[PDB]
């Protein structure tokens, strides 16, 4: 293994990452709390390459049910915590 | 948790006047308890 | 790194406790039996095989080599 | 319908009861803990220690009246002297003919 | 205490009891059959010096 | 998996589905990240040419060619990540996960090593003790007459209260015990 | 031979005048005393036999019956004393008095000299089994059940005891020494092919053959764990012994008269076994492998050759102790679960490790793994039932992989995957349990480094 223990920090770090480097929202804009739909103005194919691409960068797979509804970064932060068992 | 033992509706199938009862028997009434028969 | 988390697991101490009292009686026989065997085996058997001599009439255990099952 | 719905007066199902509530160290042989003690002790006493270890050894030892070492010796002093004396080692017939009297079929 | 315990393990005498009485039946059975003693084919000898009979 | 499913699934998540099954399974054709991303953008194209369409039936009439395009060319051996239901590592850690109540058989012995986690857990059975009483009773009061119609479960809506159905939740064993 | 039976007796006092709560104690350990003295009888001659009287004899075929007739009872008085806790000082004495009456009949048909001796013992050991079954037994099935073992039994029985008069009156003895030395070939004729049949079902019934095999499930599903064990162990191998023993007066007609039962035998083996493929039972499908491995005897036996004969005896000991030993496996599932579900309790090696290693080597015994001496016995039935026709190898081969398949099945259903969640009973395993096991499998794998003790009098 010799895996180091993620944090939220961690988590929320590598979240706005990936976002960032999505080019269609602007990083000024963006925020942990920032809607994908009403305050970046997102599609719902969008949203279906976010969550692939946190998952190829988690390298974990999230169900289709549960992913559909993840419409923050917040949101995303929280599922990948809850997920992995994740203290602080 | 716990043995089996009869109840009622088991115990029901041995008080008839015979075992296997049939049309011709069904009429038929188990003896009296004491073995006694109305005058009438 | 102070990361040290409980391990659920069910109880050992029963499975110990009978391994370690099953190995307890099984030695408390067999070892004294081990050292009489190789007191036996070591101090005098191994009788070697002879003629019976004329007129003698060996009785029936005379007629096995090893001393405990003679 | 006023019937009560029972068929008779009966006793609820008891409850299965842990030894191990009342008793930790509990071995499983009596909800007595000296009884259940001596219980375990004597089992393992005259089940491993008598009987496994000084009936296999009592087995193990057990004296030839199968006699295979007998018949190994036998063997050899045959061989031995039938080797010696050119004879053809184990001969065909059990018994020698010379005391069976066969029929004469005279067919 | 004696006099005391004896009143519950008067019982563990009962097994061994039965298996010394059990050999010393089978004793009694081996005595009515002596009928061939010392005098099968195979075995017939001539008896020792202090010897009354070749088995028991 | 954490989310109640709903009685169907509308148009627009099989539509969903489709477009996320059908990108995996073209990343897994097209093995490095440059050919994926040309090929990826192009099944976006084709995916949003008939975004604005109207009528639900020849909307229908697609996403069945379609699903029969993408049974026709679906790359018989998808990659799977390792800890997804078809992945080589699905249930490795099964074997290592131990349910909490095999430590109320443990031997006083055992507990007398670790006797702060067990303060606290017994802190933690009483607060179960007491929730289960009041949840029994929040969820008979807000569930609707003959019975559940989906099987989501409501949050707690008092002060002292613990969401209903919560302890084998919150006391998951955890995804790599040991 | 009294040295053996008389202790045996003397157990009904000593249970009767025990104290209440010292009966299990006192009846095992005397119980274990008469198995050290059972153990001498294993000292025999490549000779005739050890006669003791005009009424009992012992032979290297009766002498590990026996060892294991005194070796089982200690052990079941063990099984039982857990589900009989609540119960009446009185009615356990009464349960540990069917138990000595039954090792009792079981001694003394092993060593019985005459058949009608063995006859009657061989009868006499229905009554304790019946009443253990239909007394203290948990289901309501278990009357049926008795009922069936009853039946069956008898149905088989009483054409024997016919024969065997009719025996008597035309040799003048029933003595199995006279009969083996005075014996006559019988001729091809009506009359003798009943004789045969009325010799041969009695023993056929009860080993079970195949297609008459129907009480056993029942029977066994039904009893307590006491009463399976010894049903598994022991009273299926009087039909293997007393086949053993009649064989030698219906020469030469067992040439053309055994090919029904054979046929019966090396077919219904694979039946069986895929039968164990699909039940939900664990108790069915213990039993179920029973009639397969007696299937395999019953072949061995109509074979009539050395090595069927050797093969058929190892066997025989080999299943009685496996048998009882996943009997007592199921049973210590049950008392935990109450529900006789293979797929109820799983994954429970996570929540008991060394009940699993038990599991493990019951399973790999009754596997016939090398060398145990199930696969020993196996093995020389194999390569006699070769020598009579190299085709039976494809049968044989076949049950050997179905086998495997279905111990393994109950292995890992039970055993391996996920626990059930709801399941919050199980308890950590007593020392008696471990114990039970430890005892099961150890003379076992004591007795494959002297194999020749249960190789019968033909090694
Ligand atoms: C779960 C467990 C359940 C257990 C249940 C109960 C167990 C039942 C089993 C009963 C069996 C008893 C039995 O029959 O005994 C067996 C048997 C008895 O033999 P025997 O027929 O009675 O005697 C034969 C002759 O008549 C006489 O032979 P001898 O007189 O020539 O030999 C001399 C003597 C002694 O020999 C010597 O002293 C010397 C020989 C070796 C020394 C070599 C040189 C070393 C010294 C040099 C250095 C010092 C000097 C110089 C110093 C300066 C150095 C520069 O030998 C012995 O005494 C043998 C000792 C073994 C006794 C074991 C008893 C078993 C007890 C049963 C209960 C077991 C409970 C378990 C606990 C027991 C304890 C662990 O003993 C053995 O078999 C021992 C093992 C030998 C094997 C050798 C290696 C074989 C490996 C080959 C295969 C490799 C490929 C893989
Ligand atoms: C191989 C040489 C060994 C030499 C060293 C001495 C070996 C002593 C063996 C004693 C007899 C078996 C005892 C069985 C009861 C175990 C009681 C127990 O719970 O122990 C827990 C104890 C403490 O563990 P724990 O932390 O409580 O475990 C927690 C869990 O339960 C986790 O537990 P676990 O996962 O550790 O489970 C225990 C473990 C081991 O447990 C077992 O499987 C025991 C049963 C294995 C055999 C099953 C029956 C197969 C037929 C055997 C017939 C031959 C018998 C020979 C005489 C035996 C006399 C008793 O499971 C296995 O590893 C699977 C074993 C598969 C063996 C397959 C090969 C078998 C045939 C090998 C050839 C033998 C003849 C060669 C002839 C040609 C060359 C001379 O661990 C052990 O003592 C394990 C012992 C190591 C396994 C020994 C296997 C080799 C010995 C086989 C029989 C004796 C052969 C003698 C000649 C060797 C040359
Ligand atoms: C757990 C971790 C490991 C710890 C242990 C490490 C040590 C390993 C040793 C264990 C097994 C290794 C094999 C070594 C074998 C050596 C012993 C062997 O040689 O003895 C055998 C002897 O074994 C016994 O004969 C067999 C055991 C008897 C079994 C009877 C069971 C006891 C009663 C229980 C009730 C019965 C129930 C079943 C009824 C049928 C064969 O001996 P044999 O070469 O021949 O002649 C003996 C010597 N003579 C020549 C003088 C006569
Ligand atoms: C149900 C679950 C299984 C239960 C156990 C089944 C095992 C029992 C099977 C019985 C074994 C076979 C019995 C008789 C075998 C003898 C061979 C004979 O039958 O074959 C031919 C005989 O031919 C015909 O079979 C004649 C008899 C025909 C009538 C018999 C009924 C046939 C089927 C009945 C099966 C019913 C079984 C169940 C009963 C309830 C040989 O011709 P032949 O050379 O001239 O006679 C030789 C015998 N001699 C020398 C005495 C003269
Ligand atoms: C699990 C259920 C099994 C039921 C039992 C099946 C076995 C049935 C065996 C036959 C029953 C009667 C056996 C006879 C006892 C042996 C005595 C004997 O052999 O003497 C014969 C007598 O043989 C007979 O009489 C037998 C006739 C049969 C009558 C009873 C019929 C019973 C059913 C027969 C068919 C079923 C048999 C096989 C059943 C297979 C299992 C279902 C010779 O008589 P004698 O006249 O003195 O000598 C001739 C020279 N003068
Ligand atoms: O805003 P959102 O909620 O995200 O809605 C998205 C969208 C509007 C596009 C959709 O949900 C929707 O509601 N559309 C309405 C009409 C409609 O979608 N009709 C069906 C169109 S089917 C289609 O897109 C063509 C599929 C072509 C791709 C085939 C895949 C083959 C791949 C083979 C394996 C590599």
């Amino acid at each position: 293994s010799d895996a180091p223990p993620l944090t939220l920090e961690a988590i929320k770090d590598r979240v706005l990452y990936v976002l960032k480097l999505y080019d269609k929202i602007d990083p000024e804009k963006l925020s942990v709390n920032s809607h994908f739909m009403k305050d970046l103005g997102l599609d719902s194919l969008d949203q279906v390459e976010i969550i692939m691409a946190m998952e190829d960068e988690f390298g974990f797979e999230i169900p289709d049910i549960d992913a559909e509804k993840l419409m923050c970064p917040q949101e995303i932060v929280d599922y990948i915590a809850d997920k992995k068992d994740v203290y602080e | 948790a716990r043995q089996w033992q009869p109840d009622v509706e088991w115990a029901e199938q041995f008080g008839g006047a015979v075992m296997y009862p049939t049309k011709e028997t069904a009429h038929w009434k188990p003896p009296p308890w004491n073995d006694v028969d109305p005058p009438k | 790194h102070g990361k040290r988390l409980f391990i659920i697991k069910p109880s050992g101490f029963y499975d110990r406790r009978f391994l370690k009292l099953m190995r307890f009686y099984i030695l408390l026989t067999g070892i004294p039996v081990a050292i009489g065997i190789t007191l036996v085996n070591v101090f005098i058997g191994e009788a070697e095989l002879a003629d019976i001599p004329e007129g003698y009439v060996p009785e029936h255990w005379e007629y096995f080599k090893h001393p405990i099952s003679r | 319908p006023p019937e009560p719905t029972i068929r008779l007066q009966e006793d609820p199902d008891p409850e299965d009861e842990n030894l191990y509530e009342k008793n930790p160290d509990s071995h499983g042989y009596d909800k007595d803990p000296i009884v259940d003690l001596w219980n375990m002790r004597v089992v393992f006493f005259f089940g491993f220690s008598i009987v496994l270890v000084l009936g296999s050894t009592f087995v193990a030892y057990l004296p030839d009246y199968r006699m295979q070492e007998w018949a190994r010796r036998e063997a050899e002093r045959l061989v031995k002297y039938r080797e010696a004396n050119g004879l053809p080692l184990m001969e065909s017939n059990c018994f020698d003919p010379n005391k069976i009297q066969l029929p004469e079929d005279e067919d | 205490n004696v006099l005391q315990i004896v009143r519950d393990h008067w019982v563990h005498i009962l097994v061994p009891v039965g298996f010394v009485f059990g050999c010393y039946l089978d004793r009694r059975s081996d005595e009515k059959l002596t009928a061939f003693r010392n005098k099968s084919l195979l075995f017939k000898r001539e008896l020792r010096p202090n010897e009354e009979v070749t088995w028991k | 998996a954490f989310s109640a499913p709903a009685a169907y699934l509308t148009h627009q998540q099989k539509v969903l589905r489709l477009y996320k099954r059908a990108l995996r399974h073209l990343e897994s054709w097209c093995v490095h990240r440059d050919k994926y991303r040309y090929f990826a953008c192009l099944m976006r194209a084709r995916f949003d040419e008939h975004k604005n369409e109207k009528d639900m039936v020849k909307a229908t009439q697609l996403l069945r060619q379609a699903e029969e395009e993408f049974w026709y060319g679906q790359h018989p051996q998808p990659y799977i990540f390792p800890e997804s239901p078809g992945g080589t590592s699905y249930e490795r850690y099964e074997c290592y996960k131990v349910p909490e109540w095999c430590l109320d058989d443990w031997h006083p012995s055992e507990k007398a090593m670790y006797p702060d986690y067990f303060a606290k857990r017994e802190q933690w059975k009483r607060l179960r003790r007491e929730s289960w009483e009041r949840e029994v009773k929040q969820l008979q009061e807000e569930t609707p007459p003959g019975g559940p119609r989906t099987e989501a479960l409501p949050p707690a809506r008092k002060e002292g209260d613990l969401p209903p159905l919560w302890w084998h939740i919150v006391t998951r064993p955890r995804e790599r015990p040991m | 031979m009294l040295k053996i039976i008389i202790p045996t007796t003397m157990l009904l006092p000593m249970t009767w005048m025990s104290k209440h709560n010292m009966i299990w104690i006192n009846a095992t350990v005397h119980s274990l005393l008469i198995s050290l003295i059972s153990l001498s009888l294993l000292n025999q001659l490549g000779e005739n036999s050890l006669n003791f009287s005009l009424t009992f004899f012992s032979d290297s075929l009766s002498a590990p019956l026996l060892v294991l007739t005194t070796w089982l009872l200690p052990l079941m008085l063990m099984a039982s004393q857990s589900h009989l806790s609540k119960e009446t000082t009185t009615r356990k004495k009464l349960y540990i008095t069917m138990l000595i009456l039954l090792q009792l009949f079981l001694i003394m048909t092993f060593t019985a000299t005459e058949l009608i001796l063995f006859y009657i013992l061989f009868e006499a050991t229905l009554v304790p089994t019946l009443i253990i079954i239909t007394r203290w037994g948990n289901q309501t099935e278990r009357l049926n059940a008795g009922l069936y073992f009853l039946f069956y039994t008898l149905a088989g029985s009483l054409p024997l005891l016919v024969a065997l008069v009719y025996i008597q009156n035309t040799t003048g003895s029933l003595n199995f020494l006279i009969i083996h030395y005075w014996s006559h070939p019988l001729s091809n004729s009506w009359s003798n092919i009943f004789m045969w049949l009325a010799c041969i079902m009695a023993f056929m019934v009860k080993m079970p053959l195949y297609g008459l095999h129907l009480w056993l499930p029942k029977a066994h599903v039904e009893a307590p764990i006491a009463g399976s064990m010894v049903l598994a162990a022991v009273l299926l191998k009087l039909g293997g012994y007393g086949m053993m023993r009649i064989t030698t007066i219906l020469n030469p007609l067992t040439n053309y008269m055994a090919y029904p039962f054979l046929m019966l035998s090396m077919w219904g083996m694979i039946m069986t076994s895929s039968i164990c493929l699909r039940q939900t039972d664990l108790k069915s499908l213990i039993a179920y492998s029973s009639v397969s491995h007696m299937a395999l005897v019953i072949v061995a036996i109509m074979i009539q050759t050395p090595w069927s004969f050797m093969g058929a005896t190892a066997l025989m000991i080999a299943h009685g102790l496996t048998s009882s030993m996943l009997f007592c496996l199921a049973n210590t599932n049950y008392e935990r679960v109450h529900s006789r579900t293979m797929i109820l309790a799983r994954g429970l090696q996570t929540l008991l490790p060394l009940m699993a290693t038990w599991w493990l080597v019951a399973s790999l015994t009754n596997l016939a793994l090398p060398p145990s001496i199930n696969l020993i016995g196996e093995l020389f039935i194999i390569t006699a039932s070769f020598s009579w026709s190299n085709i039976t190898i494809i049968l044989m081969g076949m049950n050997m992989m179905i086998t495997a398949l279905y111990s393994l099945y109950m292995l890992i259903t039970t055993q391996r995957g996920k626990y059930t969640h709801h399941i919050n009973n199980i308890k950590p395993s007593f020392t008696r349990e471990n114990a039970l096991m430890a005892l099961h499998i150890l003379p076992l794998l004591l007795l494959t480094l002297n194999p020749k003790m249960i190789l019968g009098p033909l090694y």
